[PDB]
């Protein structure tokens, strides 16, 4: 019962590109009620925008152990390298499922979908470091949008592709 | 011959009866004043019948042409003998005519809100570590099972103990589950670190946020109330009781009247009808520092979410209006003494303030003023607890699948 | 104008340098110096004496005479009467009364309200007992749960499991069912959840230390109360609680009749002895005035009021066919009402206290837990222990 | 009589807007009260009349003019003023002064604090710091001394596992086989003894820490100001403060103005309403000299960001003018000085100064904010946990290279 | 001519050099106030002779039956026409004589001990419990750890063993070897549950004994004296201090002055030597208000235990006696004026004041209150850390010999 | 194994002389107390100032859980129980000594003594409580001496379960 289990891992690792792409496309992160007064601001990680106010129509790009964080949150650099290396596990995945010979690319999936925890666990920490580290923010708050909900389950999906292709490893190693 | 008293409805006196005007006119009157007029024609002998307020004022000094109204003013000018209904006793009143006895006494008193609040369930659980970081903690703990998955079967020992070593780790409880590799122990190390600081800083912080709640008191007497921030509080504008604050010398006394004297928000309002009505509005913070009376009375009432709280500022009474000269005057005075000695007057004020009152008839509802978690508060984890538990019962049949389908 | 008083402790007392100066002034209070002002008020020349019967003031009844101010009043010996005197019904006849310028009624007392000191209860002087009870009955619900679901695991290892969970620590033997690992993992995190809990509600209760106000705070919650209760001899309290009618007083009447007649104290002085030596005991009924004194005198240990029960009120008295009635009723009337007795209350009877504790709470330090919050367990550890000893031999004996 | 009054000033306020209220008492503040306080003390008439040229008083000598009230003063079309005005050498030796009712100071003042969000510095703020460094001294140290004991002392155990041990010693959790001897019982449990009495300490010392809050000032002194050298500073650009700065003798005074020598981003304000809004707008650094009754004035502002640290650089007073010698000199002088001895001027300025504010009433501070643990308090954690754990991470990738 | 100066004998001001014999003559005086009248002799331009008033006392012109004396006394008497020394401006001494300008304010304020605390070793460890608790929990611990080896000798294991599961099961430890049977599950379920109770109960003392320890409010101002009612105060029977007591108009200052006039605390002072004397030795049980100048007087030249807190309580300055139809009126004010605008007079101050004092308060810097542990009562916590070691060394050392 | 019967013997004789030391005589009670701050002692049966205003006298001095609790720390009945429990204690532990070949009893007197042990434990805490009771008491060198009974039955517990081991090789 293995034809099953690598099935699920493609649709898993299809479901979290799928994810990715509408995380990278859309602003739905977080409904922030912000100025464009508390009125409903895309806040975004790439792209920020409004859909009220007098301004609306026009948005543009957002911007000893402080600074780094800080150019963290300005650059979204792990954001971006965990997207070039679910492109680089979508890719080694592909591999396998077209070349069966070779051991060491799933050797590398499970590298690539653990590192993709950690980089998503990175992102959304600094993300909320970002939101929440402010004591300024403001009458509401909170009340997470639901792109955040397509992280998190992003974050369900790649335990699940981490457990079951992991497995997969176990039964092929052992057998 | 028919004697006519002069009465003046607020609360509860002269209320009319529920049926109209479909009675015969002066019997249908219930309340303390008319008992007492009943009682006080009784007990000498002559008629108790009600008369109309020409004004429906309770009449003031008048310096503008003289002249007199109200109650007083009517008894002054001809055509009364008997007063029943209370009227304050003041230096202008006392100038003209004399009084008989206080018949009861009463007091400048604070009013506030009944304080009432409702402890919640599951949202309880929430309260000293908010909710993000229950999603982190649990979403890195699943994380760092899957690494330690990874890290055991990479550097027996499957999914299934390492779910039992993180699970294990969670609550600092440990595992038999040991890798030769010092790889794994490291990581567990460092999640012991992480879950035994999260440990501390929930204790820490449940602590501190049950010892800020409960650290609070209520407020009373009259100096925390000078002494008080962030409440407003104030009395009325058309009334003696300004008039009594702006007489004070008291240093206390003087100190708040010096205090709220700069009254930045709406501390002035006209009727106590609308003041009770935009404090039932706000009900958060205000005070409209009555008489001790209205204040008893209002307590009684339908939304029973008002309480005395207190003692009285001062010694004010009340007292029944005779003319000077007349033969009506030193035999009510010892006939209303009589009474007030006899507690008949306590029995008025028991049966028309406490008993008729539909709503708060039991006072001692609520005292037992439990000072620590009960099951209102804690119990809400006794739910989710339980939910959980529901839960593995839930999982439990599906475990049951697991066993046999 | 001559004016006679009666001596009266919380009204009247003797100056320190009483070779200074003897006459007018000569005494400081509530009521010579409400006698100054009134004078000076209405403009007259006055001169203080004291009372040669010291009787307050009441009718034989059977000889028709009075003793004490009133009968001085009458018989002509005194023009006016600024000693305090209670208006009731029989000194209206013979005796005209002002307005009255103080409220007082009877009221409460209690001892002093300090910590207690349990052994049992101090074990879990936090939290409650049915929180207990449901955690006992969930561990027992667990252990249960726990032992059905793993099928090594029998009636006493699953206990143990369960309990070893009770207390932070793992087991030495783990189950092969992801049902029981869920189980345990649940059962560790309420135990964990809990104990933090109820470290942080013992820490809020030893840093605050707070007392709370006892049971007798109401009339209410005295006649529901099993403390006992007290009052005078023979007085305005013995007169007024004699009858009633209020349908709440007969069955504090019957309770007096009912119970031990210790209850009945001469003076005020030995009911204040006798109270002070108990923190329980009985509770006593008596005038506002003496408890405002009692409250702020050098012993501040008790110095609770609580509510207030019946109105009296205190005036001054004129003899009956006296110019200066009116002039003494709007005389009293006005200071009433522009306030100088109430200053002269609030710098006598407030602001002049021997302990000034009373106005704004102090901190004191906690000082060193004791045992007491701690000898509860011990009693229940040598149990437990005396238990486990003795079915240990049992079981090896038997078995 | 006429008397002259600045109305820029922090001691007037208009009565209404217009046309209410109207005559003479126009404006209420300290100085007319003052002034119509020592008119009914002596018997002067009153007036209401204010000079155009606005400033207090000005010595142009370059011009040969004084302008201001003292020049209105000493050429004359008024006996008695009453203003904030300082007493200088140039200005005593042309009209002599009265005694000063009130004292004058200069004090820096800072803007108020809102919170600090550090990084891992939010969880090494309780336990000291120090404290972190001998704990794992003592841990390399009982790490050490099991190793010896379970190697040199009579096993299955080396470097890797005695460490282990130790950490799991360290953690109050329990061990997975015991060494099973006589000797490292005792130091097993004198190290689980210390890290358990360490762990209490930190949950104690975490609740005391989050239970009330303190709010310490970064500066308490004009000397830790200069020796510090992370704040900016500036005074003002020209004026009373500006000239005692330049001109100064104290040996920290020159100091401080080399300090204003090299000043970067512009210090010098032209105006103090426009220093007041930037040290309000940050409170990072820009820290702010002024004197001190307008800094008292700025305490009881409707924004209520703003305190001061205490401390006068330079004492002086506010006096009252009068033109040369004549009978009403002494009058007035005496009247000062009886007004100043008796409590009614201090009653007239603590009533002005404290019934006209609210942003005082909040004294100390406010216990009604607590939330719960928000990512202030805890960034600390969670920056010290995806350290950790990455760290953990990147050892088990070393070591497996190294071993499997 | 030769022109005279009168000078009180007053510490703070004019020192008679304790050497006395050499150095008789011009400099029979070093201090302030000769050093100011040096100062103005050389300005104005005049030669001055040092005299001493004969009474010894400050003396007043107030309206008795004659017998006036004193340093306005002599002034208007005629053998005297500057005096250079410390004087109160008073009403009473304003009638006959001006003063020219305060050199320096005056401002009564009150003066405190200073608090330390010197948190011990080893019993500091033991303050968080009672030492009965500690040697309870101690000894119960043996008792049980004995007891459980006899019942599971009762019903593989050794003493060590025994030790090392007692141990593990009194500090929330795990174990290799299972308590066997019903029996030895129970007990080691019962005591794991008094171990719970008692760490529980430990943490919870801790945390408030550090809440109850921080939350502390220093005394600051007067409005906090006059409301924790808590530290006794008062002031001399006569002088400034009295009158101005005497005289309070404000309702907090009204207060005081009612508390003061209770005589609860009374005055107990006669000379403020000792007063300070006394609060010295009240180990900060009482508190004392004096002038600005002679508190830091005290702070200074004592040693360092007491020091001042608070602001000012009033405004108030100081003068030099002229006479009222003398040439000598208008130049010494317009040059004192100039010395005190200059900041000459405040470099004396600072040099008489700052430099000649043996104390480390404004020669060093101060401890900073970092909050949580300060090496005090952690501390205690590596003493018993000392103690560990001193049985891990024991332990060792006893199992080597006995192999040995 | 002689060393471990005179090892027993040993211990059981200085159990028996340091008790009676510690219960027999009037020492223990050392507290800021007035008996006016004199020296005071408390005792088993009365109460006794050595100087002061009390010279020359030894006065017998008086007095549901809470009841059971305060009877046990004021009339001290149960310490009397458990000190005269130790005396059995002591006498089946001479009888063991005499009656070498016990394999049971031996151990059955070895609970009954642990058992009074914890008896005396219990009540020396009840009493501390009392003691600390009063407001709302330190060693007194015989007081210390109790400290040492405890010490001293610990020991020979300690030393006893050893020669029960030592009992399993030997049977
Ligand atoms: O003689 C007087 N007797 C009064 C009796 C009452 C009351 F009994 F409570 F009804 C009141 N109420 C005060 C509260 O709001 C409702 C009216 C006002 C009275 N006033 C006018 P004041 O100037 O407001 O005291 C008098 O003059
Ligand atoms: O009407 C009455 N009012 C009274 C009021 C007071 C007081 F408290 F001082 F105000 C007192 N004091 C009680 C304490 O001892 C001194 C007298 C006695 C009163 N009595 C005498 P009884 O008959 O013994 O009650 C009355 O009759
Ligand atoms: O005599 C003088 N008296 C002054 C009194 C005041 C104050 F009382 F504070 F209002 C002030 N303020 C300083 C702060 O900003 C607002 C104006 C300036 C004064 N100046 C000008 P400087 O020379 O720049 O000090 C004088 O000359």
């Amino acid at each position: 019962d293995r034809g099953v289990q690598m099935l699920l891992t493609t649709v898993g690792a299809f479901a979290a590109f799928s994810l990715m792409t509408i995380a990278v496309g859309t602003d739905y992160w977080l409904y922030s009620r912000g100025v464009c007064e508390e009125v409903m601001t895309h806040s975004g990680l790439w792209r920020t925008c409004c859909l009220e106010g007098n301004f609306k129509g026009l948005c543009k790009q957002i911007d000893t152990a402080e600074y780094f964080l800080r150019a963290v949150r300005a650059s979204s650099i792990f954001p971006i390298l965990s997207v070039i290396l679910l492109f680089m596990g979508g890719l080694c995945i592909a591999a396998s499922e077209f070349y069966k010979t070779r051991h060491n690319i799933i050797l590398s999936a499970g590298i690539f979908f653990v590192s993709a925890g950690l980089s998503n666990i990175i992102g959304i920490i600094v993300y909320i470091s970002a939101n929440a580290g402010d004591p300024s923010k403001k009458k509401n708050s909170y009340s997470y949008g639901w792109s955040f909900y397509f992280g998190a389950l992003s974050f369900i999906i790649a335990e699940m592709v981490g457990v079951l292709a992991v497995h997969m490893f176990i039964d092929r190693h052992k057998q | 011959r028919t004697y006519i008293v002069t009465t003046i409805l607020e609360d509860p006196y002269v209320m009319l009866k529920k049926n109209a005007n479909q009675f015969e006119g002066n019997d249908r009157y219930e309340g303390y004043c008319v008992e007492l007029a009943a009682e006080i024609a009784k007990h000498v002998g002559y008629s108790y019948r009600l008369e109309i307020v020409s004004d429906g004022k309770y009449g003031a000094r008048d310096p503008d042409t003289k002249a007199w109204n109200g109650m007083v003013g009517e008894l002054v000018y001809g055509r009364a003998d008997v007063a029943v209904a209370p009227l304050t006793i003041t230096l202008v009143r006392e100038e003209v005519i004399d009084f008989s006895k206080p018949f009861m006494s009463l007091g400048i008193s604070i009013m506030i809100k009944k304080p009432q609040k409702s402890k919640p369930g599951v949202f309880s659980f929430l309260d000293p570590l908010a909710y993000e970081i229950w999603m982190c903690i649990v979403f890195a703990y699943i994380g760092v099972s899957v690494v330690l998955f990874l890290v055991s079967r990479f550097s027996e020992f499957g999914i299934f103990n390492s779910l039992w070593f993180s699970l294990g780790a969670f609550m600092q409880q440990g595992c038999d589950i040991s890798p030769r590799s010092l790889s794994g122990r490291i990581v567990g190390g460092v999640w012991w670190f992480f879950t035994l600081i999260i440990i501390s800083s929930y204790t820490a912080n449940l602590a501190a946020f049950l010892t800020v709640e409960r650290m609070v008191s209520p407020i009373e007497s009259a100096e925390d109330l000078a002494k008080q921030t962030e409440i407003a509080y104030g009395t009325l504008e058309a009334g003696s009781t300004k008039e009594f604050f702006r007489r004070s010398k008291i240093a206390v006394f003087e100190k708040m009247w010096t205090y709220m004297k700069s009254a930045e928000p709406s501390v002035f309002v006209r009727t106590t009808e609308e003041g009770m009505i935009r404090v039932r509005k706000s009900k958060g913070k205000y005070a409209y520092l009555l008489e001790s009376t209205m204040n008893e009375y209002i307590e009684q009432r339908k939304p029973c979410d008002t309480m005395k709280v207190g003692g009285n500022l001062d010694s004010k009474g009340y007292g029944i209006a005779t003319p000077k000269g007349s033969a009506l005057r030193n035999p009510v005075n010892l006939a209303v003494l009589k009474l007030n000695e006899q507690g008949l007057l306590d029995k008025l004020k028991n049966k028309w303030w406490y008993d008729k009152g539909e709503c708060g008839s039991g006072g001692g509802d609520s005292k037992d003023k439990t000072s620590a978690l009960s099951l209102s508060n804690v119990a809400g984890v006794f739910y989710i607890l339980i939910g959980g538990l529901g839960l593995a019962m839930l999982v439990a049949l599906i475990e049951f699948c697991y066993k046999s389908r």
